[PDB]
């Protein structure tokens, strides 16, 4: 889910609880049409987050999501290259 | 830094035709000095707003009250400490809230006691930082430069513009008007958080915290100790020593108090 | 500086440290206790387990089975892996294996996770681990069972299940047993290392295995970068065990001492428990009953076998047979025998004169110990009823131990004796609870207890200690024993599963070598201590830095000495201007000027270029670079 993940990542503590929630979320699959919203939220939290391990897990997760079904990732590579430049 | 003492030494309200060359030279020098001061203020106090989307977007700094000067023996006033603190801070010049303009003569009334290692330069950088108010005041003395500065502030949306906001924050910081700095701090949260450019986003913004600390310092200079303490608590959750990080802003709030 | 902990199990750790330019995996570990939630795999389909009543809920029923209140899973046992998705294991450069117990789960990491690094371990560890995966795969694939059970893994369904099944964690990450092809592939990616062997990893860090004394080939690792050393203390023992004792000396001067593999059941003295085990089985055998001893084929079985060899002669029980049933039984006995140089000084002295080290060769020679590969072979012909059998997995979920539990479980005469503490003997025994069999728990754990590790810590004095969070609190069974804790002068930071620890051991001053050619051109000075200046080109190869041959100044130049000493060193017509806290000196030739500040000097040239270099050099008479 999109809003549920957003609010859960907002309310979770930065260093460990957010990492655990991302770990739980990475296991369960995501429907292709909903990939855009969840990766947008992950990017927003990537900008917010200061911890390196949490950002690393966000990068790994949002790379994993790009392999899901016939999803078209041509809309999520400008923000990806941007955050890569800023990382 | 000291070149404005010669340009401003001529007749401010000189003849448009008889002294056309002198007026044009004075206006050009005033505009250049104002641009240099704005650029320096933006670089020193607005590191996040001056950085693009692919830039580092570092934590911005801020300028605080000269509390060290009052504590130091250079400005050890035996009977000018309680009521003259606002006077020592602003010089009773920046009464009005001047956006993108600094109307203050504190550069000549006092100085900045900076050693060789405390600041970047004991002659160049310190004088350039202190003379910004004097150069801007000299520019405001000339009608053409003042009109150009006012037009720039009006057209550029000085609250939204990075350089003009930094200049306004520096002017309010030295003036002691905590309300302008508080308004800038409030606008520095939503402006930075809602912009797609790379900066400090959300309530925990470095620029917003630095502006809040500057507002606390201005309130302390104005004598409103309760307001300064409230601003310091909110932030926690001519020259001065302060780091550009947001973490160091919290431990420096109590210095003004 | 970093440490990714991929497993919350204390005695089965999986830690990765992103330290320097290499990420090193410390142990693999396989949390075998997840198998206790599943129904056991029998060699022959039993009527009792097949006809167990399914569990009831408001909805499923065939996935879960109930036996004497406990609820189990009617599916193939699954194993809780370390967290593989926390850190991309493709980035792991090296894996260090300490024990054969920690050697498991390695096929998962090596095959499924895209790991292309190297694995380093000692040869007895490799061989015994190979035997363990051999017997595990043999047990699992002997009589295969389907994996139909997946509904109970659901997040909203697991909450309503009873306690043993509800408290299981990382259930979605459980995997079935690796195939033998994966085992063979994994062990092909291994490098055998001896004790105190210095292995260089890309010229960055040096790792040596050090003998831990806990098992054959058991090793502790120390990783060092020539200034910062990280010590990894896995399962170790300071008792009179067969392997050579702990090399405690090499752990000194350690910035970080990551500490795992401490004993379970710390209150138990292993010698007393060995004596109790022997006495209990002697009592059972004397009354005509049988004895079942679930154990690993190569672990603590040898020590208790030696004690049994000593005990039976005095006990007058030489007639009864000592059966050891496992697919890797003969391999275990032979590997234990041949690794004679991996023993202590007392037992490695048996190689001088011709004699096998272990005494169970004499048990075989006198036909006291009889090892078999399974139940269906010659064992069923040579089986005598009042016997003692070492077999099967200690988990009581697969192997021949399931068959023997189902066979002898109906009589009070027979007994089952648990010696491995890594499995909860009440939870492993859960799918058989209404038995009349006499169940005895006398675990034999020779690993370090908290007194021993406290003494070792005070001997070694590490700057920081890393341990599982289970050791920073007393065990839940006691919950009041302050002696069962890791007490350190530093707080001794801890970790849980999937926790990332930012270690504070970040240090500067990496080592570099300077060749004689450049050292010839380097000349020192005197200050207040020696000092020199170096200008060279840096050559780096395999993370080893070499200095190939191709602002600040310091000294004592006070205003008085400045005015006096260099007054007439070659020029003329010099005036001194009475400046505050110093003096300003300028010459009339072209208004060339020299200004001094407090603890500083600088030279000004005005329309002159030739004399400026000599002006600088004159001041350089007594100016160093400190």
């Amino acid at each position: 889910k999109s809003a549920a993940l957003h609010i859960d990542l907002c309310k979770a503590t930065s260093p460990a609880d957010a990492l655990q929630y991302l770990l739980q979320f990475a296991r369960k699959p995501v429907e292709a049409e909903s990939v855009e919203g969840v990766v947008r939220i992950l990017l927003e939290h990537y900008y917010k987050e200061n911890d390196p391990s949490v950002r690393l897990k966000i990068a790994s997760l949002l790379g994993l999501l790009s392999k899901t079904a016939g999803f078209s990732p041509d809309c999520i590579m400008d923000d990806a290259i941007n955050i890569l430049q800023n990382e | 830094l000291h070149r404005m003492k010669d340009l401003c030494r001529y007749m401010n309200n000189f003849d448009s035709e008889a002294h056309a060359k002198y007026k044009n030279q004075v206006v050009y020098s005033t505009m250049l000095v104002f641009f240099k001061n704005a650029f320096q203020y933006v670089n020193s106090i607005q590191p996040s707003l001056f950085q693009g989307p692919n830039a580092p977007s570092q934590v911005p700094l801020v300028l605080l009250e000269d509390v060290s000067n009052v504590y130091g023996d250079v400005e050890i006033d035996r009977n000018k400490h309680i009521h003259k603190k606002r006077k020592l801070a602003e010089g009773r010049e920046k009464t009005m809230s001047s956006d993108d303009e600094d109307c203050s003569a504190k550069g000549r009334n006092r100085h900045i006691v900076v050693n060789k290692a405390e600041l970047a330069n004991s002659t160049e950088v310190l004088e350039s930082f202190k003379l910004a108010r004097e150069s801007w005041e000299l520019l405001y003395s000339l009608e053409f430069l003042d009109k150009e500065f006012t037009r720039i502030c009006l057209a550029w949306k000085t609250d939204t513009w990075l350089w003009l906001r930094i200049f306004l924050t520096d002017m309010i910081i030295y003036q002691g008007q905590y309300k302008k700095a508080i308004a800038s701090l409030h606008h520095l949260a939503a402006l930075q958080g809602s912009i797609s450019q790379p900066q400090i986003t959300g309530q925990g913004t470095l620029e917003h915290q630095r502006a809040l600390i500057q507002l606390a310092t201005c309130h302390f200079a104005l004598g409103e100790y309760r307001m300064t303490c409230e601003k310091v608590l909110d932030l926690m959750c001519d020259l001065k020593l302060l780091p550009c990080t947001s973490k160091a802003i919290m431990p420096y709030c109590l210095h003004l108090m | 500086m970093k440490l990714y902990c991929l497993s919350g199990h204390p005695t089965l750790p999986c830690n990765v440290l992103k330290f320097k330019s290499t990420t090193i995996m410390l142990d693999c570990g396989l949390d075998m206790t997840s198998t206790l939630n599943f129904l056991p795999l029998p060699l022959v389909q039993s009527p009792r387990l097949s006809n167990l009543p399914g569990w009831s809920l408001k909805d499923l029923d065939k996935e879960l089975k109930e036996c004497s209140g406990h609820v189990f899973v009617d599916s193939v046992p699954e194993f809780c892996l370390p967290e593989t998705e926390l850190i991309d294991l493709s980035t792991v450069d090296v894996i260090l294996i300490s024990n054969y117990h920690c050697m498991m789960a390695l096929p998962y990491i090596t095959e499924h996770t895209g790991f292309t690094g190297t694995v380093y371990a000692t040869e007895p560890t490799v061989q015994i681990g190979r035997l363990l995966m051999e017997e595990l795969v043999n047990f699992i694939e002997r009589v295969p069972k389907a994996q139909s059970a997946s509904l109970w893994k659901n997040k909203d369904i697991q909450r309503l299940l009873p306690s043993p099944l509800k408290d299981a964690v990382e259930v979605s990450t459980w995997r079935r047993c690796y195939t033998m092809q994966e085992v063979n592939s994994a062990l092909s990616k291994i490098q055998l290392v001896g004790y105190s062997q210095k292995i260089e990893l890309f010229g960055a860090v040096q790792v040596t295995p050090l003998s831990s004394g806990y098992a054959l080939g058991s090793s502790n690792w120390i990783i060092q970068s020539h200034y910062e050393k990280v010590s990894y203390v896995s399962g170790s023992s300071l008792l009179t065990t067969h392997p050579q004792p702990m090399d405690q000396a090499s752990l000194k001067n350690s910035d970080v001492l990551v500490l795992t593999g401490l004993t379970q059941i710390p209150t138990a003295n292993p010698d007393g428990m060995v004596g109790e085990f022997c006495s209990n089985l002697a009592l059972t055998v004397r009354n005509g009953g049988n004895v079942l001893v679930p154990c690993y084929p190569s672990g603590v079985i040898y020590d208790l076998l030696e004690c049994l060899y000593q005990y039976i002669d005095s006990a007058g029980l030489s007639s009864v047979p000592l059966y050891f049933i496992s697919p890797v039984a003969n391999s275990s006995l032979e590997f234990s025998q041949i690794f004679a140089e991996w023993l202590c000084h007392n037992k490695q002295s048996k190689v001088y004169l011709p004699e096998p080290p272990f005494p169970h060769a004499e048990l075989i020679q006198t036909n006291k110990l009889k090892h078999y590969p399974s139940i269906h072979g010659d064992f069923s012909n040579d089986f005598r009823q009042p016997c003692v059998v070492f077999t099967g997995h200690p988990s009581l979920r697969f192997g021949d131990v399931v068959h023997f539990m189902e066979l002898w479980g109906k009589s009070s005469l027979n007994t089952v004796i648990f010696t491995e503490p890594d499995f909860s003997y009440l939870e492993a025994l859960a799918p058989y609870q209404p038995l009349a069999m006499k169940c005895i728990y006398c675990p034999i754990d020779t690993r370090l207890n908290f007194i021993q590790v406290s003494k070792l810590l005070k001997e070694v004095q590490p700057l920081h200690v890393v341990c599982p969070e289970q050791y920073t609190q007393p065990p839940p069974a006691q919950s009041h024993r302050m002696d069962l804790m890791i007490d350190c002068q530093p707080p001794a930071m801890s970790y849980r599963r999937a926790e990332v620890l930012a270690l504070p051991f970040k240090r500067r001053y990496e080592k570099i070598e300077i060749m004689p050619e450049l050292a010839d051109s380097l000349v020192p000075m005197e200050i207040k201590i020696s000092l020199a200046t170096v200008s060279a080109v840096l050559h780096t190869k395999d993370n080893k830095h070499l200095l190939q041959p191709p602002p600040l100044l310091s000294g004592s130049i006070p205003v008085e000495q400045f005015v006096q000493t260099l007054e007439k060193h070659g020029f003329s017509d010099i005036k001194v201007e009475d400046t505050a806290k110093g003096h300003i000196v300028l010459l009339q030739e072209a208004e060339t000027l020299i200004q001094i500040e407090e603890d500083s000097t600088h030279i000004i040239c005005d329309n002159d270029e030739m004399l400026r270099v000599r002006l600088r050099d004159l001041v350089l008479k007594f100016l160093q670079k400190f």
